[PDB]
RNA sequence: GGGCGUGUGGCGUAGUCAGCGCGCUCCCUUGCAUGGGAGAGGUCUCCGGUUCGAUUCCGGACUCGUCCGCCA
RNA sequence: GGGCGUGUGGCGUAGUCGAGCGCGCUCCCUUGCAUGGGAGAGGUCUCCGGUUCGAUUCCGGACUCGUCCGCCA
RNA sequence: GGUUGCGGCCAUAUCUACCAGAAAGCACCGUUUCCCGUCCGAUCAACUGUAGUUAAGCUGGUAAGAGCCUGACCGAGUAGUGUAGUGGGUGACCAUACGCGAAACUCAGGUGCUGCAAUCU
RNA sequence: GAAGACAUUGUCAGGUGGGGAGUUUGGCUGGGGCGGCACAUCUGUUAAACGAUAACGCAGAUGUCCUAAGGGGGGCUCAUGGAGAACAGAAAUCUCCAGUAGAACAAAAGGGUAAAAGCCCCCUUGAUUUUGAUUUUCAGUGUGAAUACAAACCAUGAAAGUGUGGCCUAUCGAUCCUUUAGUCCCUCGGAAUUUGAGGCUAGAGGUGCCAGAAAAGUUACCACAGGGAUAACUGGCUUGUGGCAGUCAAGCGUUCAUAGCGACAUUGCUUUUUGAUUCUUCGAUGUCGGCUCUUCCUAUCAUACCGAAGCAGAAUUCGGUAA
RNA sequence: GUGAUUUCUGCCCAGUGCUCUGAAUGUCAAAGUGAAGAAAUUCAACCAAGCGCGGGUAAACGGCGGGAGUACUC
RNA sequence: UCGAAUUUGGGUAUAGGGGCGAAAGACUAAUCGAACCAUCUAGUAGCUGGUUCCUGCCGAAGUUUCCCUCAGGAUAGCAGAAGCUCGUAUCAGUUUUAUGAGGUAAAGCGAAUGAUUAGAGGUUCCGGGGUCGAAAUGACCUUGACCUAUUCUCAAACUUUAAAUAUGUAAGAAGUCCUUGUUACUUAAUUGAACGUGGACAUUUGAAUGAAGAGCUUUUAGUGGGCCAUUUUUGGUAAGCAGAACUGGCGAUGCGGGAUGAACCGAACGUAGAGUUAAGGUGCCGGAAUACACGCUCAUCAGACACCACAAAAGGUGUUAGU
């Protein structure tokens, strides 16, 4: 499957999770009991990885909340063109389905591809939808 | 949890033996069994087909059932307050037969030839088994055999 | 796991009924389709007031499925399935297994 | 902060060695096991002097470390340091578990009771039966006074009952006196660095024969 | 509110009570999971075998 | 008392059964702005086990920061 | 009340059994929006005993300070 | 009785170090055209039984040999244990009654037996 | 006057809607809550030599992995140690010898395995079809797992044979609903054809609280049925802890074990500490402290009479009879 | 909402709300439109508000941290 | 507090998820965190209480499995009733004989695994510290490893060995032997397999003891909180504590004894008479020897009977007997 379910509490910090439908990244968890009979509750404050809006749940620890599979690959550039990255994977498999990234990595990205690095690309998958997070260049093999 | 598993509790059950692991001599497969055969029923842990469980373990059972390389064997289990009639198919590795019923086979034929050249005289067969008897009266003789005194020997350490 | 695109099973087909070649595929469910029997008789229950009328499911377990083989006989077109056990990655693509070469 | 021996006087448990399963035992008290002229030669010391036990109990390592220290120190102001050999013939090897309970007021709001009470080790004993030797010494016949005097001292640091038995046997092997004076008379024992090595009937010639000479040199 | 767990104390009482009778063995014996080639052959034998005492005995 | 997290070169940290960046110190290049290349620098908190191999897998120990320890 | 650790020059601070630096100021030299430089003084290493050959150093005790846990319904 | 082929029980048969082996049989041994397999006719395959040798394998013997096997009134009726007592003892534990009964140790002996077929001074 | 086929009104449809309605808010448990899972399972042990056998007993493990790590056949022998060979050393590759497994067999543990069940190579799909029987758990129900056959069709090998997944013991899921495969068979009931729908046989989608509800809190404003099956007092058993007392004597005490002390050990007593337990009480035994008042205990602070001193006197310390 | 007078009411619009005359295909009902079919029907395009994107708002609910150097600075 | 945000009469308005509230969940006819009246309604309760005449006979369970199951049910077990088919057996909480199986108690470690004390002899291209050495894969000592022969002590999750007690099967007529019929199974083959025909072997017909009738079926009650004692045993310092195994008990049971007491000892019960006893006793209470015999003990806290209602380490020219 794509997604699987896990417990409040089974949860930690720096571990993905759904909320309102969406992949998301946890930084911060706190649990306080309700009233003194009864059991605490888990309030969860995470990060969307695609977008960066912070998303914020409080659930009971006993329920079950559900969480993405997520993926993180390696691929060397190929071209950046019309805003989408060419990749080739090992074995020599390429895509170009791959958005190229808006922000200030993307920028990075393509001054450094200007002025012609070698450049190491991380895209994750995570429930069906793509991006690029980080890229680094290679110290040997050049 | 709790844990009841098939070869629970099975530890030295299965072990071979000592300095008589490995392969399996060929008696065991030259032996042939016939329905109706009392055999008695012991795991070899070296085959793990055709395994019986460790209920049967010691167990003594009657032969219904002959196939190629196994056999059916029925014996009676507790079960609560009555027998329940349990069949098992084993391989011949975990079976060999009973020796009392060979014993007993043996007296019926040494029997009836007792029987049968006594009753050309009938001289009083007397064929039922006894046991025990009392032993009855000896004379025990002193020549060479004078009886010699024993006393309780004294306390000493030993150490 | 790892399983070929093709297989020799027995067929029984009413022509061949011994071993042929298959072509295997992975079962997909396909969509429930309105005018079956218990969709009709649960808009019908969910008509009007009352709410929600029927269970829900929501402590869902498990996290893998079970795999189902279609295989198809080249002779004669026809259809068996088989399972397997489960397992979190399946692929039919058949990239065998390779022993004294590097990591 | 240590229990008294009391609550662990009994052989009321199987026993329960440092192992695999345990992983974290505190180490033993006594250490030292051999004392005396311990380098001393077989026929240097004829006699032997046992306490033995007379009771089914558990002796502490604390308490088996103050009795040695006793008989030792006993006997090295009495009658010289290299005059005799003691040996401490048990060893701790039975742990000691203790639940350990909270002594604060108010213990119950966060105590929890009998429940989950395996304890923990915090200390090791010996486990004695009737007629088993605790410690042995070995020395001259001109020290037999002495040497029961420093078990009879070392007899109060043991709980139960222990006995001061004079052995039969010379020093610290297994025959008697005049069987191992008709013994070494022949040259069929042989010296070691404390023991003595015997001979038998059975074996190689040529080994026997490089070993114990003068027995054959008849 | 704890309870006892479990015992086995009476129950060989209660079984003895009108209990350990052995199962009653009969003649001719059910022969459901002996061998099929088995008893495929032996319906014919015990067929013939009956249509020869009949000859003989009719 | 119990539970959780924590230690990576000075810092930020990342990680497959020790990498860069900014620090440091040199060298080179060219402003308006610079940039590049070298090095010295890390027992991955520590100690074991597992594993071909462990930052990574596990166990134990230390430090630090948290969160509970309630009804009578 | 109990536990754990702590104690160095006027101040702060470094100490593997064989008391140094910085700050205060003593003097001299040297200077507007007042500096710098060079030689100084300064300890009973909290105290008392033992070990050693000699304990800041090792150990035992006492004092002092700082943390932690503790009464009732 | 020796040897070979196929065995049964699977050390009384194994292991260590020496010694001996008539005859026959095994064995080492000679060769690479063919079948076949290797980096390598070393193993395996094939050919010759010729050129040779008991050196080894194998078999047997030796050793106050290691091991293993058997027995003992050897330890020892000991340890342990079923049953009993309004027995002893503060207890820990221990005696007795009616029964069952070890292991280590010590000592003595032994070191393959045998089935089917073939063949041999 | 204004406005005008737009507002309004009617019916549907989407949004919003604790303003309001109805309901829910697991279990085990040395009381409940927090914690944990002892809730479905597996290995060794507790377990008392058939089997069975508990605790929130001990040491661990499971919700996977594998087209080979399945099936068949062939060849070979492993861990380790010793002795050698350029670079090459503690560890690179090669050679010999010893080597009952001290290695490996996906994982936890326990069994099993040496011309193999291990390592390497070759060929394959029996991890196939059809329904029965049997073993374990057990009600002799289900589920899971497994055993031996029958009827086919295959794989492998020269062949005997072996193979119905993993060397064995764990690795998983009902009714209803949906969907797939097969039969292309049965039915749509006034008679037909074609769509559509419904049936039969075998799978899948899942209930981990794992024989399987669809589910958040608070109540110090609270209520009812009960419970001493169950906590918060006293009392009772126990005495870890608290308090008090001994025995031994390495030492302190200038010298000197014991005038006074006394380490390392060890034997006790008490119920004025706090725990542990849950026996009594939940159709109620009034729950802190103080004030007042009586009596009892002695483990004696003072007073009486004494013994000892590191008791010259003075002051003091240790101890006895004594409440 | 706060609670006479006096004196002041600092910083924060990321969150939760509230609010825009912004910009406009992402989500996107019924009716309606188109295609296929013999029809039931299926599939698409189009698609109002609200969500989603972009602003404002704290006398709205609320919130007001660490590591170094020498109160101050990084 | 008392000249006003004052006090108050009468009239009037607001009505129950509604009113009114300078706000206490206050007030709304002694009723308010949702008034009162009637009806639905004899609402439901796995929870508490009660449940009405006698005698006779039989007579339990607190255990298995499943359940939002843990104060409840279902199911199996225990029990009663109705019997039915037969007439001494296709029996037995027993022994003997023959034959299996087991890994506990014990034992073992100069036997494997693991732990562990002490020396001895060796190994240094093959250790580390010192001293002598120019240095040296140098030397001399010392200390660590490894090997060899010993030595002391151990194991719930170690083992070569290995009991006792428990435990499977057999001790015939449904058996044995001889001969030959069937088959589509099987074999090279009337070879074998299974079931048969005909014939022979009978009261010692195949060990002991006892049988009280043996076998079979239907239906249904109550129960599904248990507790105690000896022995084995787990957690705990321990407990009149918690949790297991076998048996016997109490519950459900009176009687004699233990003064007294659910469980201990003896013994189980119709109504009476006589005799004899069990366990326990015989100074008096109190029925029964102030019997007999040999010793021991004198306590300025004697001692006096199992369960059981406590006492230890250490001492004593008290006294007695011993080595
Ligand atoms: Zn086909």
């Amino acid at each position: 499957s794509a997604t699987y379910p896990m417990q409040c509490s089974a949860l930690r910090k720096n571990g993905f999770v759904v909320i309102k439908s969406r992949p998301c990244k946890i930084v911060d968890m706190s649990t306080s009991k309700t009233g003194k009979h009864g059991h605490a509750k888990v309030h969860l404050v995470a990060i969307d990885i695609f977008t960066g809006k912070k998303l914020e749940d409080l659930s009971p620890s006993t329920h079950n909340m559900e969480v993405p599979v997520v993926k993180r690959n390696e691929y060397q550039l190929l071209d950046i063109d019309d805003g989408f990255l060419s990749l080739m994977n090992m074995d020599g498999d390429t895509k170009d389905d791959v958005k190229a990234p808006e922000g200030e990595l993307g920028d990075s990205l393509q001054t450094a591809f200007d002025e012609g690095k070698d450049l190491m690309v991380t895209i994750i998958s995570a429930m069906g939808e793509e991006a690029a997070i980080s890229f680094k260049e290679a110290a040997r093999t050049d | 949890g709790k844990s009841h598993g098939y070869r629970s509790r099975t530890r030295y059950m299965f072990q071979r033996d000592f300095r008589k692991h490995g392969a399996v001599h060929l008696s065991t497969y030259l032996k042939v069994y016939k329905v109706g055969d009392i055999v008695d029923i012991k795991a070899n842990g070296s085959i793990q087909k055709g395994m019986p469980h460790k209920f049967y373990q010691g167990k003594t059972g009657v032969v219904y059932n002959v196939t190629k390389s196994s056999v059916g064997v029925i014996i009676n289990k507790m079960v609560g307050n009555r027998y329940l009639e349990k069949r098992l198919n084993l391989r011949v590795e975990h079976i060999k037969h009973s020796k009392c019923r060979q014993e007993f086979l043996e007296r019926v034929k040494a029997n009836a030839a007792k029987r049968a050249e006594a009753k050309a005289q009938g001289v009083a067969v007397q064929l039922k088994r006894q046991p025990a008897q009392p032993r009855e009266s000896r004379i025990v003789s002193t020549e060479g055999n004078v009886p010699q005194t024993l006393a309780p020997v004294p306390y000493e350490t030993f150490i | 796991v790892n399983v070929p695109k093709t297989r020799k099973t027995y067929c029984k087909g009413k022509t061949c009924r011994k071993h042929t070649q298959h072509k295997v595929t992975q079962y997909k469910a396909g969509k429930a389709s309105l005018f079956a029997q218990g969709k009709r008789r649960y808009d019908r229950k969910q008509s009007g007031f009352g709410g929600q009328t029927k269970p829900v499911f929501h402590k869902k377990a498990k996290t893998t499925k079970k795999v189902v083989l279609r295989l198809e006989c080249v002779k004669c077109k026809t259809r068996a399935q088989l399972t397997l056990k489960r397992c979190k990655h399946f692929e039919l693509g058949g990239e065998k297994k390779q022993k004294g070469q590097a990591l | 902060a240590r229990r008294p021996a009391r609550c662990y006087r009994y052989q009321k448990n199987k026993p329960y060695p440092k192992s695999r399963y345990n992983r974290a035992v505190p180490d033993s008290k006594i250490r030292i096991y051999d004392l005396g002229k311990k380098k001393a030669t077989v026929d240097e010391f004829p006699l032997c002097v046992h306490l033995v036990s007379n009771e089914l109990e558990q002796l502490s390592s604390e308490a088996l470390e103050a009795a040695r220290i006793c008989a030792n120190k006993y006997m090295t102001t009495v009658s010289g340091r290299d005059a005799f050999h003691l040996r401490v013939r048990v060893h701790p090897f039975h742990v000691l578990r203790i639940n350990k309970m909270l002594s604060c007021a108010g213990a119950d709001r966060l105590q929890q009771g009998m429940r989950g009470a395996w304890g923990k080790p915090h200390g090791l004993a010996a486990r004695v039966d009737i007629g088993q030797i605790i410690f042995s010494v070995r020395t001259k016949d001109s020290n037999k006074d002495v040497v029961v005097e420093g078990l009879r001292r070392a007899r109060y640091k043991f709980p139960g009952q222990q006995k001061i038995i004079l052995s039969k046997k010379w020093g610290f092997t297994n025959l008697d006196r005049p069987e191992y004076l008709k013994k070494r008379e022949a040259g069929e024992v042989k010296d070691d660095g404390a023991f003595v090595k015997f001979l038998s009937k059975k074996g190689s010639l040529e080994n026997n024969i490089r070993e114990f000479p003068e027995y054959f040199a008849a | 509110a704890k309870s006892k767990n479990h015992t086995a104390h009476n129950q060989t009482r209660k079984a003895h009570r009108n209990g350990i009778k052995k199962p009653k063995t009969y003649k001719y014996p059910s022969l459901k999971g002996v061998d099929p080639k088995f008893r495929r052959n032996h319906k014919h034998a015990l067929h013939g075998t009956a249509k020869a005492l009949a000859a003989a005995k009719k």
